[PDB]
């Protein structure tokens, strides 16, 4: 039943008693379902020391991923040029998965296209596919470049994207000097940022390998970017204020922030903004390239060195106190433009607010998650601020990473209580906060089943989950945050401690038992 | 709009298309005459899409995984390839259920065999063997295991049914091998009819010689109602106040045991059609047990398949659906009075998957509103012979739309409200059109039902009638 | 007890055995402490109707009021002006408590003198205090100007500001072209939003009263700002960019954002920025003056309009879509500068992040307090999300204030189930959230123990608080925020929908009984 | 440093004033000698403060409403008078207690008269009259009444001691009136002495022809301990570990009745004697109850006082101390042991109000750590008499310093650590200096006690060691 003037969605509806009446009637009639003593003796279980010990010995089941597969990178980087069309050659059902992920995240239109490869394709192959999409894509949607990533089935049977490229060429689907830059992306190596890197690389050796003899180290005056897979506006937009802030002259390489946020003005633009193809062309004739996040740049980092012959420097992820530092000095170096006032004052803001904000922050203790990049950023500046990082997870991190990381934790006392796992989910990561409980967790959208879990041995077992990096789609409008840089930092600071006096709040507020600690002033 | 006015459009559109594109998509696009009745007359469907043309649809991995087995609760469902498929598809779609997650209950959770390249080159069956005994080891409570093949799977040779076959029996467990890879077919349509298979061979079968079910009259099954933020919930009490016992729901918040029961029943309720329709002449074919089609969108809908359920048995089910009509009748007007003269006359256009293009027109109709297009991303002709009586005459119908077209038609027919997909939600938007999603409800529902039908009016009302919609014009242009 | 490896603070150190205990016992034997039970029979009763009817009528006591006094204000309007000490002329007492209670805000220093008048200057009058303190800030601190206002001893006793001036002047206490300009705040009329208002208008009249024959209107082609009391550095950096990205010509008249955000590198800067005292001498020939915070700047309105004969706009204050819009549209007007392409991009940005969360939005129920204009703009950008603002409380409000905010109530179906409240205080809106319960409210840090008594109740009955307003002490860093323009509208629009979502997953986190709801994606 | 680098210090720094100030700020400032017993031949004290020097003194109303009287938490505080003083104090001090707020409990709800012209011009006894029957209708558990006065009262000519009469009789109440105008006396000081007079005339004599209360030769009184954190109770259970019964708390987590009967115990326990000496020597001569100093600041402290404390009573309650002493021995060693080898050497300045800046001294150097400066808002000599002994040699002394003085006082000393208020931390932590709340233990505490120096040990072991004070450079200059 329903009340006109109050109507209930799901939630509350079926706590009425028809509704409870109804679904026990059907769980006892017909579900055969284990006894609520048993289902309470396994969930006990599932929480302890000795569950955790057979759930570390996996070797072929995952539970709950914390990565996702190259293609959605892929899309991602050419998402970043002027009027580019993302181009996935192989089966229909990837597309619409990397469409609707992306949706979620920044609510905004994702444009992608398939060539929808069939099982007569999965046999002879996907050349006709090609042909006709190629054609198809530029004549309905207008791109002005179409950039080629695959899915696994292509990767798969061995299609080759070059040899099939050129022959829609060269039998007329698609003109011949029409850019259509390509990269192979398995799904079945490495993870989403691996897709962004290849399909980067190849879009780098598009525009220049052929044209290397007239370029010059240095001629244009600016710095070459490439920023990654980055899923937050406000990480393109800092770095951009920055350098423009300085005075130094650059190039952003993959830049997607216009048309991951268009206005609502009465039409849909399907493209917007976006790194020009003259850009890409020119990219060579910079005094170097600024790669933001190496651990997932490294094919790129070898053609830019290789081809380009820049001297990429040595640069962490500009994330935290520190390394924001680190990133200003090395471009001050290599641009000849000092450091100004204005950036100087900012850092100082962030210390401020650093000292005003210590007491609480120091000791707690965090379980973190995400790509590899962000979450050595994130190890770093929670070390900065007194802060323990005791379980650090990357699905998709190496062993090479990994040695990177535990020789930041080893340069800090913050450090000593600290763990680094790669290769291990979110099941994992489930059994390391019961075990071993943290103050809060800091990771993505998946991390509420946890939290969902914690609560369930108890409230005073519960470990809070805190919303940074990607996924994020229970939340709105997050995406348009910022983790890089000062401002990041002043960001990141507000949220971890805001989300401790949160909880104290919640743990105070029981009248005449908690509330004499339930102080006005913090 | 006239009809030679919708032709022209449809003709016009067109244009934009390569010969060989235009050719195609000309047969995928129609203008409705309700006299129709062999809608191959008019359009046709279930065919490969167009390349490059940016469908909407998925594949043959959504259509089983995604729609039919992962909702089965107490079942643990492995995405079997690499990483993504069962990543984007983790709990995307809202198929309730009741249960404790990671005990007793699996559905929100993405259970894989991370296919890395050494698994590509060599197969995956070793690491397959060796997951089903870590699936045994970590969630003791599990019902049984399927195991959802992704691309790779049938590409590199593969056999799954063999290690299905021998893990099951040694260690005496339901585990069903679905040869579910997205490169088969053409959309999630034929993952449907694969899953369905994969029941009748590997389920629904368990019972057949058991006589310890304890039967009565009365007993139905709903089959292809995916719980969909609780719209199997808000049809099963309506059955059960009409006097029926609802033995199995397929899938939404369904467990392996109702699966296997349900051939002891009397009746199956068939809603999605598509989805569920090859698993329901099967147990026509072998047991004996008659199916219907039924619609629980909209008063209308709802009191007509109600008094249709209950005239295929006694006096005493007759009488109680009169009882349950009575009930509602006043919670229903209710409902009208309030949100009819609010949305009376406003236009709507669809894109939803197999059935809700046409089962949701009713609804609409029940608050005043016409729907001036509709279409499938995967339907069939049969669907769409249902479909061109539901709609009025002259109105538009598109066959697995082109984002292109489905924009374009917008633009001309300027609809007041759009009902379709994530997908499409954010492009609508911009243009200023209220939109609202028929795949998750946007987050609300259920839909279905009496109940239902009151959360449907305050959602059409809450975003067409949106304060928001009057701004998108900036007052100095 | 205490164990060294895990050291307990009073929450939860009192919660051991030992301590219920002891306390238990001193209850018992010593406090003659009224039954529970009678306990909870009262607390029940000051839920009800009957008990908010009762509240309603009185008359002489007020209880936790939403206001603070004139001297207050007058001196962060002095804040902001270049190389300014705020002195506050009368009893010492009134500068800690002012001083702390920024502090505690701002988490910055906050500087201001006294003369520290006594029980001697209570009869005979504070003259001598005035010569000796201006003639001693002078020389510690060294000011550029010293502003003063009053404590309420110095308006009862009746000491001559303008005398005592003059005659420190003419003593030879303070050189006679030192600026100390004035003005009465008596903290028995109005409120600290007064006293703003009295202190700008004195600083204006003392730089151009006497030199308006050379002055001539729109002669340097700029716009005078007024903001009022503003305690968000975001909402004078704000105006500063749109103003700026606008190329409008500008003079921001009391700006304290630099005094209030000093960076920690090693120095403290008692003096930063500021409006200088060249621009409110040459404020006259400005085309106009627009004050943001109309309500509260009527004296100022006065004096700008009878002395400086600019033609004030009516403007309301710039909050929420359309009463930005008119800002940015009057502007225009005034200053003949089109609106550029960047705050066009900037009002779609909002517009479809309303279309993204309407349906979260819709029909929420608030209850809200602060100062008339904050609230107004909070209530207009209600009604644009389709929320009903159904409490409205303004201490410090008037009938014609009142008035106002019934029109743009009635000019929307959003505000039928809406009512104005003025001069009732905390104690009035607690009795409002138990009658009359809304979804949320928005309010200052004093709203936290409503939130507490409600969850009392029961959690069913609990209404959260929405930090948003003055003061916020609490939390840490929330003064860095914006609410005024289309990035403020962003930022309040992001916290109310994630407060509804964050509320939602708590009340769907339960296993097996409500978290068939708890959904990843929203 | 060394007394003549302090002694130049002072003089340098007072170069900047104008003659009179500059002679009366030189009375104020001086490098302490230890073997000096009478602290007034080197340096004066409560004199009223230079105008125009930023003196971080409050008044009157602030040491009997915000200190004395506000946490009494069943009676109801009335600030009488404009609505500024009581929001400012609203909730700032932490002095904790257990109850029901608003019900019956009091303590962080702002009662105010918000006097307007017309209370002003006609006065506010009519008001505060008709205040107190709105009190008693909407509070009717508060178990009696002060009414605070603010600046206007005494100006205007208000009678608030005859309202207070025949209100009070009128319903039975115990009304109490409080003349602590703001402008009186020079500081927060003469405050408590008003305060401590109105205890003494209007509550503490209304038992004393009650004999009902059944005494024991065991029962104390905790005099002035405002529970700040909880330190009162961390106290508590001590002295109740030893046997002792404690009857009272002035004030903190006080009731009425306590207060009421403290006139029955056999002997008052002074913490803070700069606020409660009045009443204590009131009751001395009134009633024969002797008094006593204790300090609980860090454990040296504690022992010494429970030792002391234990011999004004019998041999069993000298055991139970010895008892209470071997029992936290492990705790406070452990603590030492942890934190000390952090701290050890490092250096403190203090600036706190009439009793911490020397009763936490000794707590300082149980972690190894020395006090280089320590002064007083608003001590009396009295007060400087007792730390004189307290400091080192050559170490720096300052009464009612002024911002100027401290900010160059701690720029040539450079202390690793200041102790002081709100007003001051901000300051200090921008020149790169670690800095704690010795005012609200920055949030944190309580500080009494064995349990309490845990606490203060961590504190100041994350506040001078943190990894921020490294940063406050940038690395380009
Ligand atoms: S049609 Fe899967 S998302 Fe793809 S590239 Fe392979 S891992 Fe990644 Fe359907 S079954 Fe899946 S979703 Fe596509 S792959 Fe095929
Ligand atoms: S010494 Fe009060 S804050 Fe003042 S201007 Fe009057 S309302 Fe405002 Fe002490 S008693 Fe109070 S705090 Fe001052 S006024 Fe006097
Ligand atoms: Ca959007
Ligand atoms: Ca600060």
């Amino acid at each position: 039943s329903q009340q006109v003037d109050k109507i209930k969605a799901s939630y509350p509806l079926f706590l009425d008693q028809d509704y409870k009446d109804m679904l026990a009637k059907k769980r006892d009639g017909f579900e055969e379902k284990y006894p609520q003593d048993k289902i309470d003796e396994v969930f006990q279980w599932t929480t302890t020391k000795e569950y955790q010990e057979l759930n570390f010995q996996r070797e072929a089941l995952t539970v709950n991923p914390a990565k996702a597969c190259q293609p959605l990178g892929a899309v991602l980087c050419a998402l970043g040029f002027e009027k580019t069309m993302p181009y996935v050659h192989g089966s229909q059902g990837c597309v619409a998965y990397f469409r609707s992920y992306f949706n979620r995240h920044f609510r905004e239109p994702v444009s992608c296209v398939s060539d929808s490869m069939t099982e007569d394709a999965a046999v002879f192959g996907g050349q006709q596919n090609m042909k006709d999409g190629l054609q198809n894509c530029k004549a309905t949607y207008k791109p002005d470049m179409i950039a080629v990533s695959t899915t696994c089935m292509a990767e798969v049977i061995g299609d080759d994207l070059n040899a099939f490229i050129n022959n829609s060429k060269k039998e007329g689907f698609i003109p011949d000097e029409f850019p259509v830059p390509f990269a192979h992306t398995p799904s079945f190596v490495g993870s989403h940022v691996t897709g962004w890197d290849n399909m980067f690389e190849g879009i780098a050796r598009y525009f220049t390998l052929k044209s290397m003899d007239d370029k010059v180290v240095g001629s244009n005056k600016k710095i070459n970017i490439v920023p990654g897979f980055e899923t937050y506006l406000g990480n393109f937009r800092v770095i951009k204020r920055m350098l423009s802030e300085m005075g130094v002259g650059y190039s952003l390489l993959s830049d997607p922030e216009e048309v991951l946020d268009t206005p609502a003005d009465g039409q849909f633009r399907m493209y917007a903004g976006g790194t020009t193809q003259e850009e890409m062309k020119d990219a060579p004739n910079a005094l170097n390239t600024v790669l933001l996040q190496p651990w997932h740049l490294e094919k790129t980092k070898k053609f830019v060195e290789g081809t380009w012959k820049h001297e990429v420097p040595k640069l962490n992820i500009p994330m935290g106190l520190d390394w924001t530092d680190e990133f200003l000095m090395k471009v001050s170096e290599i641009s000849g433009q000092p450091i100004p006032a204005s950036l100087t004052k900012e850092r100082g803001r962030l210390v401020d607010m650093m000292t005003d904000s210590h007491t609480w922050l120091h000791g707690k203790r965090f379980a973190l998650w995400g790509d590899p990049d962000f979450v050595m950023g994130l190890v770093k500046f929670l070390l900065e601020l007194g802060c323990e990082p005791v379980h650090i997870l990357c699905h998709n991190g190496n062993k090479r990473w990994k040695k990177a990381v535990d020789a930041i934790l080893a340069a800090s006392p913050y450090g000593k209580n600290a763990t680094v796992y790669i290769g291990k989910d979110l099941w994992h990561l489930r059994s390391l906060v019961f075990t071993d409980k943290p103050d809060f967790m800091i990771g993505n959208s998946y991390g509420k089943f946890i939290q969902r879990d914690t609560l369930h041995k108890g409230k005073e077992f519960e470990v809070p989950l805190i919303r940074i990096g990607f996924p994020i789609f229970d939340r709105h409008h997050l995406h348009r945050s910022t983790t890089l840089g000062y401002e990041g930092a002043m960001q990141i600071l507000t949220t971890l401690v805001n989300s401790i006096l949160e909880r104290l709040d919640e743990e105070t507020r029981g009248m005449q038992a908690t509330d004499y600690n339930h102080d006005l002033v913090r | 709009m006239s009809r030679e006015e919708v032709e022209s459009l449809i003709q016009e559109v067109l244009e934009v298309y390569p010969e060989k594109a235009r050719k195609d998509r000309n047969k995928h696009l129609a203008v409705n005459d309700p006299a129709v009745t062999q809608s191959k007359k008019c359009i046709i469907s279930n065919k490969k899409s167009q390349p490059g043309l940016m469908t909407i649809r998925g594949c043959a991995y959504a259509g089983s995984k995604g729609v039919v087995w992962g909702p089965i609760k107490d079942m643990i469902h492995i995405s079997h390839g690499p990483v993504g498929c069962g990543q984007y598809s983790r709990a995307g779609r809202r198929n309730y259920y009741i249960g404790t997650t990671g005990v007793n209950a699996f559905v929100t959770m993405n259970f894989t065999s991370d296919f890395q390249e050494k698994d590509i080159v060599f197969g995956g069956d070793k690491k397959l063997a060796k997951l089903i005994d870590e699936v045994e080891t970590l969630f003791p409570l599990n019902k049984g295991i399927s195991v959802q093949s992704e691309c790779p799977i049938g590409l590199i040779g593969d056999d799954i049914e063999s290690v299905s076959k021998v893990k099951g029996a040694e260690l005496s467990k339901t585990i069903v091998p679905v040869r579910c890879e997205g490169f088969r077919g053409v959309s999630q349509s034929l993952g449907h009819h694969i899953a369905n298979d994969a029941v009748r061979d590997w389920v629904l079968g368990k019972r057949d010689e058991d006589t310890t079910f304890a039967s009565t009259p009365y007993d139905v099954a709903i089959i292809g109602d995916y719980n969909i933020g609780g719209d199997a919930w808000s049809s099963r009490i309506l059955l059960e106040e009409m006097g029926l016992r609802c033995v199995a729901q397929w899938s939404g918040d369904g467990s392996i045991s109702e699966i296997e029961l349900t051939p002891k029943v009397k009746l199956n309720l068939v809603h999605c059609y598509r989805s569920m329709n090859y698993i329901s002449r099967h147990m026509e074919e072998k047991y004996g047990i008659p199916w219907m089609e039924y619609n629980f969108f909209g008063p209308t809908k709802t009191i007509e398949s109600l008094r249709a359920i209950a005239a295929k048995f006694d006096e005493s089910i007759q009488k109680k659906c009169e009882e349950v009509i009575a009930k509602y009748k006043p919670e229903w007007e209710a409902v009208v009075a309030k949100y009819r003269p609010r949305l009376e006359g406003k236009r709507v256009m669809l894109y939803i998957g197999g059935l809700r293009p046409r089962h949701v027109i009713g609804a609409y109709e029940d608050l005043g509103m016409e729907v001036v297009g509709t279409g499938y991303e995967f339907a069939h002709n049969d669907d769409y012979d249902r479909t061109m009586k539901e709609m009025g005459d002259s109105t538009l119908l598109y066959d697995d739309v082109t984002g292109y077209e489905f924009e374009e038609f917008v633009k001309r027919i300027k609809p007041d409200l759009i009902g379709s997909g994530i997908k499409e939600k954010f492009i609508f938007q911009k243009m200023g059109i209220p939109f609202r999603e028929m795949h998750s409800w946007d987050y609300s529902g259920p839909y279905h039902g009496f109940d239902g039908f009151a959360i449907f009016a305050r959602d059409m009302d809450m975003t067409l009638n949106n304060p928001c919609w009057k701004k998108l014009q900036a007052p100095w242009e």
